[PDB]
């Protein structure tokens, strides 16, 4: 069987516990959960690479002395910009981002009309053509590769709500909660740091 | 498979010619087709005009670095006053050129590579070259000038 | 050189998808009414070319309120002695005068703007794009029509003419023109009452709104009683 | 549509791409909710404004025991809300009158009372347009549009009071406070900034 874990994709089925209503929901879930595939993994990489908390990385780069998460990443022995110059700048990062998301955005959900001339229909979220340069799709099965990237959507979104949690109970960060669970399980879980009172109680 | 670049000139090799990388490269042809000289539609007094203008500003140069007075605080005005004075011998000579070298008829035609029949250039004329050396004349005037007033102007000059 | 006469096939950098109109189906339900739809107010229409005047005025004070209303942010000169900075001699001044300016319109030393230069490149540019605006000069873009304020061709990169309403948009420009050009008499009369620049009127205006008015200082003569 | 132009859409405009419009009770609920945000913003705005006292704390000023400390507390009063002498508005008289008064308000709003007009004024109806309306403003105005003004503006206040119940568990400080914050330097006083200091539990 296909999807046997728990309830239904949306392509097939209904969902247990919702209506399923709306079918903007079903590509708002795919983003959804491409984002948060991509913001777990940071805060998996970000404080292995560098020890800090993903929560607490923003306040390194900040419209003064954004400076700090210049040569923050492993290897990369050059700065994000040299060091003295003083050229990461919260501001300039900020724009940058801002011109560059807000173009991508803008060319995925037709707030402008797309740059390139081949099909790219606004409003799916599997386009394929323009955005498979090794061509795996085709030569993988289409609807199970779909499948596959719905677990990783949904799991990778259930396992950012988990950090989030994490990060408001213990303090700490998502992979420094994990080797404290990791090295004594019984004594660093969800109802130990319960009985410690979760840091306010 | 297996390319050959080098071609005859439009194709044919009875021609005393080769079209290579250096003549019928795309960045060559519009380029070269972009200069004053071969925008055969537009009047031959103003082409005349930017060549005279580009000519006149660097030939000072030369004179103003390397002339007798370069030593000298007057080496710019030296310079300039050589490069209108060159700019000055050179309209002579297109002007005699102009004089003499459009005597003939050439009945023949002038055609594009493309096979497009086109009329002679205006500039390729007694007339038309007289105008076309008026034109020289203003711009090198006019540029000298300016390499003048930039050697006085421009900050970074030494 | 042979005729290509390819295919471009270029889409624009940034092309606005339709959006439409974002106004209500009224769109002057403001005192007057915009040329074409209606009788004017108070003052008689001049002529026809008096409409093409108004937007022309109204994009030009546009420009200017909100010149000087940055100028006065980012430096704190009034706007009507910012001419006093770049003058024939001593035009080097004028050149720091933006917040966060990587660089210096005048590098440190001689290096700098010059009145007359920075006045030659001036008369040369927007007198040209003047002309080229009007009837004189020529038309270098013979897709768009002389004398049309509105020409939304080359002049339109982005398509906000195009995706939306296109005449809801035209009013809505010509409000933010009167809205603009009002500002900016008020601001000339601030400037010559107070002598002081737009920003620190609406500073000295919002710190105390009670005093710091017309009247308040008309009760000291605007400094002429 | 043409005439609304927010991301969302109104009930009976269309449908909404998250939560799409129910039962028409919800769109009563919607709109009644948005009036008392209204009154409720404006109030959080303009009591601060005249005292100096967050919303979130003028509450305990007027306790069981004592409740002198709302007496005099509207800037430009005459006199005293009661005497001077032995101010009377204890929360008890605030309670027993409020308590009937917004009491009948509510029922003769929705008619589980029998009305006491009877002036053809029918329950469940967000816009009476009765004596609420004396100046019959909607009359004049093109009511359909002026609907749409009345949920953009209860939508917006709303939002504004998530905005301040929000602010004030985060801050503590006061929604004008707040506010006089941010103009006084947005870029290190805002949202991020106070997340960066914790929020003050963190
Ligand atoms: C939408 C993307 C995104 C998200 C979810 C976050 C989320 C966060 N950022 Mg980051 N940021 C994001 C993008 C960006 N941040 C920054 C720059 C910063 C700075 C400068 C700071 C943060 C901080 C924070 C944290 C607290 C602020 C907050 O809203 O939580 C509120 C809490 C909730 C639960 C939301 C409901 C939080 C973990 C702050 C921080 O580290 O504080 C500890 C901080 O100071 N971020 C930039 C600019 C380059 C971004 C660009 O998109
Ligand atoms: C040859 C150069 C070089 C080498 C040996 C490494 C080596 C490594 N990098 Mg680094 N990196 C290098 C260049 C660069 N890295 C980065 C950015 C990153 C990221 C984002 C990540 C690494 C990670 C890693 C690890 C895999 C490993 C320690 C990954 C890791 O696991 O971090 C611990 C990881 O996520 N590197 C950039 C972009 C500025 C580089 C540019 O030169
Ligand atoms: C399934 C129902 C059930 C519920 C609602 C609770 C609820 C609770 N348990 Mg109990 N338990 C339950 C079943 C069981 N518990 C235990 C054994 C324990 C232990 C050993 C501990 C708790 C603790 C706690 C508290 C903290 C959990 C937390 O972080 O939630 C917070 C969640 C929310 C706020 C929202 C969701 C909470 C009051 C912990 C504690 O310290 O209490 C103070 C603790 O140490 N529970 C066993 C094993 C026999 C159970 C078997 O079903
Ligand atoms: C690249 C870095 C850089 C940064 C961070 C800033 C930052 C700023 N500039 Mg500056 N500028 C920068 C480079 C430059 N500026 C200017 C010319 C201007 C102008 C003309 C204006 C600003 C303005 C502003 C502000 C606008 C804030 C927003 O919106 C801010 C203080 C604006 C301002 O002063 O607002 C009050 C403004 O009007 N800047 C030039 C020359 C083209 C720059 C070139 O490097
Ligand atoms: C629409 C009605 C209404 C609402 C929303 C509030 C809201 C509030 N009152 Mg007010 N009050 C209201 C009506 C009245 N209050 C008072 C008198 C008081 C007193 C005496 C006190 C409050 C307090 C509070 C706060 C309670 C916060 C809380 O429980 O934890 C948070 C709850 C949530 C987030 C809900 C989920 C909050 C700001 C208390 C306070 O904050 O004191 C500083 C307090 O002591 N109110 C009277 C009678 C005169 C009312 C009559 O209707
Ligand atoms: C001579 C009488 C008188 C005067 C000049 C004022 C003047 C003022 N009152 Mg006060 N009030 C007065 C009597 C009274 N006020 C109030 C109750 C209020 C309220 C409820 C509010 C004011 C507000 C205001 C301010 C309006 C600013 C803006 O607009 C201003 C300080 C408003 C305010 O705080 O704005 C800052 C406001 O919201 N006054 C009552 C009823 C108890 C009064 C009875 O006579
Ligand atoms: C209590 C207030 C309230 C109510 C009853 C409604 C009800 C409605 N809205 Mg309105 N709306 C509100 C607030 C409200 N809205 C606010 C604040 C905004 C601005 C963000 C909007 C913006 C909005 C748009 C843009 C649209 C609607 C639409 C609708 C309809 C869709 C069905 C629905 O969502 O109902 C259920 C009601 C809800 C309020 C949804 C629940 C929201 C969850 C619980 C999140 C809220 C978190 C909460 C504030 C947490 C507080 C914690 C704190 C106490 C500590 C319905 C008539 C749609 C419509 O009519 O389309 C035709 C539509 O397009 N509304
Ligand atoms: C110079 C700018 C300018 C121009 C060219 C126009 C031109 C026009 N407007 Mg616009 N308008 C302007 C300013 C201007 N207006 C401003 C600032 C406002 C906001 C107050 C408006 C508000 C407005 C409305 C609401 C309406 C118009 C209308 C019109 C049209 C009819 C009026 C006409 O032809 O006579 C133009 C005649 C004049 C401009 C002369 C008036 C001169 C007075 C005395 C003002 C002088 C300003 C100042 C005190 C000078 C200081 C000098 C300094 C040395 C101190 C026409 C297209 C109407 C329309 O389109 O009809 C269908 C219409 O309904 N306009
Ligand atoms: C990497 C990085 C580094 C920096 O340091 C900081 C930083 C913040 C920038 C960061 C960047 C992160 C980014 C870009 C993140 C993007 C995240 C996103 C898009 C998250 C979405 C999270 C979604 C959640 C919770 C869903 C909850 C919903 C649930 C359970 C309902 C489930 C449900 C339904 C639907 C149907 C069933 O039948 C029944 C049940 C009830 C089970
Ligand atoms: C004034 C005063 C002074 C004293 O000092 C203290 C004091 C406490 C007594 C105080 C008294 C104030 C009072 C009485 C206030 C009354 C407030 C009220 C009625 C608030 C209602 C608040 C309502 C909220 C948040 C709604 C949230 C809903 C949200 C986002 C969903 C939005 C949603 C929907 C629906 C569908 C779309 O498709 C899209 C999305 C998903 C966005």
């Amino acid at each position: 069987d296909i999807y046997p874990e728990f309830g239904t994709y949306p392509g097939g089925g209904e969902s247990p516990i919702i209506p399923f209503g709306s079918e903007k929901n079903a590509e708002r879930e795919v983003i959804h959960g491409r984002w948060a595939m991509l913001g777990v993994t940071g805060a998996w990489a970000a404080e292995n690479g560098t020890g800090i908390p993903w929560f607490t990385a923003g306040t390194l780069c900040t419209p003064d002395d954004c400076t700090a998460v210049a040569d923050k990443f492993p290897g990369a022995v050059a700065p994000l910009a040299p060091e003295g110059s003083g050229y990461p700048s919260f501001w300039n990062v900020l724009i940058i981002e801002i011109v560059l998301v807000g173009a991508a955005e803008a060319y995925r959900t037709g707030i402008s009309d797309s740059p390139f001339d081949d099909g790219l229909t606004v409003g799916d979220v599997n386009p394929g053509g323009r955005f498979d340069p090794l061509g795996l799709a085709e030569s993988g099965d289409l609807e199970e590769l779909k499948i596959k990237e719905l677990k990783h959507c949904r799991l990778s979104m259930f396992a950012w709500l988990g950090c989030i949690f994490q990060a408001l109970a213990t303090q700490e960060g998502p992979i420094a909660n994990w080797q404290s669970h990791v090295a004594d399980p019984v004594h660093s879980n969800v109802l130990t740091n319960a009985a410690k009172g979760f840091g306010f109680y | 498979d297996k390319v050959q670049i080098v071609k005859p000139i439009n194709g044919d090799p009875f021609i005393g010619m080769l079209e290579t990388p250096v003549t019928s490269s795309p960045d060559v042809a519009n380029f070269l087709s972009n200069l004053p000289a071969y925008r055969t539609g537009v009047a031959p007094l103003l082409r005349g005009v930017e060549v005279g203008l580009a000519h006149g500003f660097f030939v000072t140069g030369p004179f103003i670095k390397l002339g007798p007075l370069r030593s000298t605080d007057a080496a710019e005005l030296a310079g300039c006053l050589s490069g209108a004075g060159l700019v000055l011998i050179l309209t002579a000579c297109l002007s005699i050129y102009g004089a003499t070298a459009f005597q003939r008829e050439e009945v023949v035609g002038l055609k594009t590579l493309s096979g497009r029949t086109i009329a002679k250039d205006p500039l390729q004329s007694s007339e038309g070259w007289a105008s076309f050396t008026s034109g020289w004349l203003v711009g090198g005037l006019s540029g000298v000038a300016w390499s003048y007033v930039l050697t006085q102007v421009l900050p970074y000059y030494s | 050189r042979r005729t290509k006469a390819s295919v471009p096939a270029k889409r624009s950098a940034f092309k606005a998808n339709k959006f439409g109109s974002l106004a209500p189906p009224d769109l002057y339900p403001e005192f007057g009414t915009y040329p074409g739809g209606g009788e004017s107010p108070v003052i008689p229409f001049g002529s026809e070319k008096n409409a093409e005047r108004e937007i022309i005025h109204g994009r030009w004070a546009m420009l200017g309120v909100t010149g000087a209303w940055a100028a006065e942010n980012g430096t704190g000169i009034p706007w009507f002695t910012a001419g006093t900075l770049c003058t024939p001699d001593d035009c080097t001044a004028v050149a720091d005068k933006f917040p966060g300016a990587v660089a210096p319109l005048a590098p440190a030393g001689s290096g700098y703007p010059n009145f007359w230069a920075v006045l030659a490149i001036e008369i040369f540019l927007v007198g040209s794009a003047e002309c080229y605006r009007t009837g004189l000069f020529e038309n270098p873009f013979p897709e768009l029509t002389q004398g049309d304020v509105t020409p939304g061709g080359r002049f339109d990169p982005l398509g906000f003419a195009e995706a939306g309403d296109l005449e809801e948009l035209k009013i809505k420009e010509l409000k933010h023109s009167r809205l603009a050009m009002f500002a900016w008499l008020g601001c000339i009369m601030q400037a010559l009452a107070t002598q002081e620049g737009p920003i620190a009127n609406w500073t000295a205006h919002v710190a105390d709104p009670i005093h710091a008015n017309v009247l308040t200082n008309a009760a000291k003569g605007f400094k002429f009683y």
